[PDB]
């Protein structure tokens, strides 16, 4: 299995812009950042707000606790490669305590509000435009050659009052090799793409679009998480009761997978949900026809037949979206 | 009931001023990366940790034995750092500072404010274990003998000052009063 | 050689910060004002000091003769405070100041700084004995349980003082280095 | 045994202005002064350097150790009697520590060299000036109805700079009331006088005149001190040795005095030296016959054949200095 689209990036570029082990630690001065107070209490790093003690201006500390040296250089250079990129947070410099080494990463300020808190409150089109962006941010890093492999709601800031977006903690992301077989163990349980839940290894940034998928049908049904597994073998079970099983075995049979006889005796045997299933008075308001037909063009089980982030930018869900950017550009051209 | 090697490591005079390091954190092997090289001993030092016996245990001399007590020692010192660094050890630090495990402050002019452990640099054998006091907002050394010797690695530069934005309502307004440098009842005149 | 009631006391644990006063310090009943009244057991206090064989010292039981250790080391205490503040005082406590006999500061800034003994106030029972250290200017409270409950009275705030302007060569200079609060090796924001 | 002058003054002055054990004690505020450093280590009192707070202007602290409380009110009442007074140390306050009552006498800044350092170095011509203005607090407080009794050249600060004078610690001094038997045990050794020594206690001012023969002695033969006695039975012993011994025996028959034997034993017999005998080339110059006429009439046994303060004023030894004093009065009252 090969990406279906910007497959032999990685190819085309240089050893340099993809061989992530072999890179250069070039630190800054700790001296210049000062921190201010947590924000984020996540296990594979610390996050604080700071300040640049010359230019005062605020700024994200990410302190990142003890893993593989390769595994900090892959953050940083796919950082380094997505710097300045639409919707990519911006890394500005890379510094450690002088005595520890202890290495922190440090990027722009995001005051941002936590999807869960937020999420509630939006209409359809903050909903539209927000998805938009986050797209925006998807069709960047994979032009890039490059799979966040953590999409989720934690991981994309939004500051509502500025309308900004922002998709951060790139800690899980990897450059795409046509061809190449990679770690299943990525993504958080509920955004998992059923290629890591039956071992498909050469998966593609298409894994990235499934998350989307997951995260979309969470907000406009306000369910979340949308697929709730109690573990790894359950979230492909509550796959299978709203896609069916018939497009599972053809799936499995198409790139000649086949569960474990434990996890095909758990899935058993159901029939395809119609997304107006989960449609209520509460959530009407968020699902039009569009949303299903674009919500059904992301979650499929053949990730060949998922909908590029190009190609759902287009979709018909967007077109107010799209018809605002086009407008907003025009009277600001003007003013 | 036997006490495992954390739980029992606590009671040792001094050495008091760690917490119970959850098993669930040291089976967590995720957390064990650096500790996986500059300490030696690394598998017979957690077996002992975690007190499952050894396969090897039995076939060591006195002289082998002694020495795997004290790696295991340096490694669950190393192991605390870590943990107390965790929103969840964190929580467990709270506990202890609450019924004044770690001491009260030294300077009289500080009334009686309790003291937070830390050592002098996050490097092992460099240093041993000192105090800040959130009020004076300096440092010092321990009251006791046991517990100004343990190296200070054990706890790093960074707990104490994590401590402090954590529980913002913990920190103390400064030194109601001023030092009187009185002489018969006369200040010392310093031009 | 029997060792005088000021020669053997100043050896008890905690109880070292005590110069041997001078027996023509004791015997010279000028400075002895005040001490006259406020002082339980007087004469039976100063008998014993100077190893006197008391004209009562055989009748008195185990609850008579227990209180006139306890009135003589008061009355010692205060003598103590007002003998060390004389020009020849003076000179017999810098001895010991030599020997760091007086301990060093907690406070890890000081570099090692040796501290003076100095009660609270010049006034008994109201207050235990504290430590001065030059260094920092500061006051902090003594290292061993046995120095921490003395009264401080049996010193006052005039002794340490009175040691700075005597011996202006031992003023130390303040601290070159201060404390760095760093959690990861990143300042603190004071605002 | 009474004075020959200023006899009845605390007779004719009422029982306020001698009665000290009834003083009220108005403490000031110990605030008001701050301590410098050391300066005097008397084992009576302790001086320090200080400043007033408010004033800034300098001033003397001296500490009071542990004594009768009728001793500090009688030196508080002689310095509030004689305050103000030529060349007596002027009290500006009495304050002690708020809660040891430990108390605290302010002076007036001296600046002095000590006597023995200076002497030395002094002129015929300025050993007169000083001598006359010590004379000149000597019969102030003699007219005040007040004894010294501890007149030595510490007691005696000048600053040569400045040529002022001023006799200080009052500690000693004492009230006159005619007959009145006194306490033995004042003055330093060197300087008691024979009525100490043979134990007459109904003495008067004369005794400070004895002492400051011995003062005078010590400059212009440059012997410091003069009568160096080993002992207070040594001391009339050195005496008898330079006075002679029939004048001694002729003061105990007058005064009906007799000498413990062992003591008469001491002081044998031996004539009266002339005082040349202790002129040598290098205290010359000091030595006028004048100076030795003076000396003879301050150091006899008999208190009451030795000069009054205002006498030794009227000697012809001070004409020079009453001749320079007299001229600076008219160019002052000129300018
Ligand atoms: O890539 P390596 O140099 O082989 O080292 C890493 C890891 O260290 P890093 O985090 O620095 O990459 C371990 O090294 P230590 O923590 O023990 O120093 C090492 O452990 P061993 O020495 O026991 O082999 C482990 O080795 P292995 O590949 O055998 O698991 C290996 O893992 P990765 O190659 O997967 O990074
Ligand atoms: O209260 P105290 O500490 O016992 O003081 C007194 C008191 O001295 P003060 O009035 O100055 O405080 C008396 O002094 P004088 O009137 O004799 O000068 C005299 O009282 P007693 O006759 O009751 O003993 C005695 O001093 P001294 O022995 O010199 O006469 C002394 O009492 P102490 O002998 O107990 O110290
Ligand atoms: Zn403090
Ligand atoms: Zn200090």
């Amino acid at each position: 299995s090969k990406a279906r689209v910007y497959t032999e990036v990685n190819v085309i570029r240089p050893k340099d812009y993809w061989d992530y082990e072999s890179l250069i630690v070039q630190w800054g001065e700790q001296d210049d950042y000062e921190v201010v107070r947590k924000v984020g209490r996540g296990k594979y790093s610390e996050v604080f707000e700071g300040i640049n003690v010359n230019s005062k201006e605020k700024c994200i500390i990410k302190i990142l606790k003890p893993v593989k040296k390769k595994k900090i250089r892959r953050e940083i250079k796919i950082l380094q490669n997505l710097c300045g990129g639409p919707n990519i947070v911006k890394l500005l410099d890379v510094v450690r305590d002088q005595h520890s080494k202890t290495p922190s990463l440090i990027f722009e300020y995001v005051n941002s509000t936590d999807f869960k808190v937020l999420y509630p409150t939006l209409t359809d089109y903050d909903i539209r435009y927000y998805i938009y962006e986050l797209l925006k941010a998807l069709d960047f890093c994979h032009s890039q050659g490059i799979m966040h492999r953590d999409v989720k709601p934690h991981n994309v800031m939004i500051d509502h009052e500025l309308r900004k977006l922002r998709l951060i903690d790139w800690g899980l992301a990897e450059f795409y090799h046509p061809g190449k077989e990679y770690n299943v163990r990525v993504a958080s349980r509920y955004f998992k793409g059923p290629e890591l839940l039956v071992d498909l290894q050469d998966y593609d940034y298409s894994l990235d679009m499934w998350s989307l998928g997951c995260m979309f049908a969470g907000m406009i049904f306000r369910k979340e998480p949308f697929f709730y597994g109690h573990d790894n073998q359950d979230q492909l079970v509550k796959i299978a009761k709203v896609l069916g099983t018939d497009e599972l075995n053809a799936y499995l049979n198409k790139y000649q997978l086949e569960l474990d006889p434990q996890l095909e005796a758990l899935v058993g045997r159901h029939s395809r949900k119609p997304w107006s299933k989960f449609i209520n008075a509460d959530n009407q308001h968020l699902v039009s026809p569009e949303a299903i037909d674009f919500l059904d063009k992301l979650l499929r089980y053949d990730h060949q037949d998922r909908l590029t982030a190009k190609e759902a930018m287009a979709h018909a869900y967007f077109a107010q979206v799209r018809a605002a950017e086009t407008s907003r550009m025009r009277s600001q051209a003007a003013a | 009931e036997d006490t495992s090697w954390i739980s029992w490591f606590c009671n040792l005079r001094g050495n008091e001023f760690f917490c119970e390091v959850d098993d669930d954190y040291i089976q967590d092997d995720f957390n064990l990366c650096g500790l996986s090289s500059l300490v030696p001993y690394y598998e017979y030092a957690l077996d002992l940790i975690l007190d499952v016996e050894s396969s090897q245990g039995e076939m060591f001399t006195e002289e082998q034995n002694e020495l795997i007590e004290s790696a295991a020692e340096m490694l669950y010192g190393l192991i605390h750092a870590r943990y107390i660094l965790t929103s969840k050890g964190l929580a467990a630090m709270l506990d202890k500072y609450k019924n004044y495990d770690f001491g009260r402050c030294p300077r009289v002019y500080c009334c009686g404010q309790p003291c937070l452990p830390v050592g002098q640099s996050d490097l092992p054998r460099s240093s041993t274990v000192k105090i800040y006091c959130p009020k004076c907002e300096d440092i010092y050394y321990p009251r006791s003998k046991y517990q100004g010797n343990i190296d200070g690695a054990y706890f790093g530069t960074t707990f104490p000052h994590l401590f402090l934005m954590t529980y913002g309502h913990l920190k103390p307004a400064k030194a109601t009063q001023n030092y009187v440098q009185r002489v018969f009842g006369f200040k010392l005149h310093k031009p």
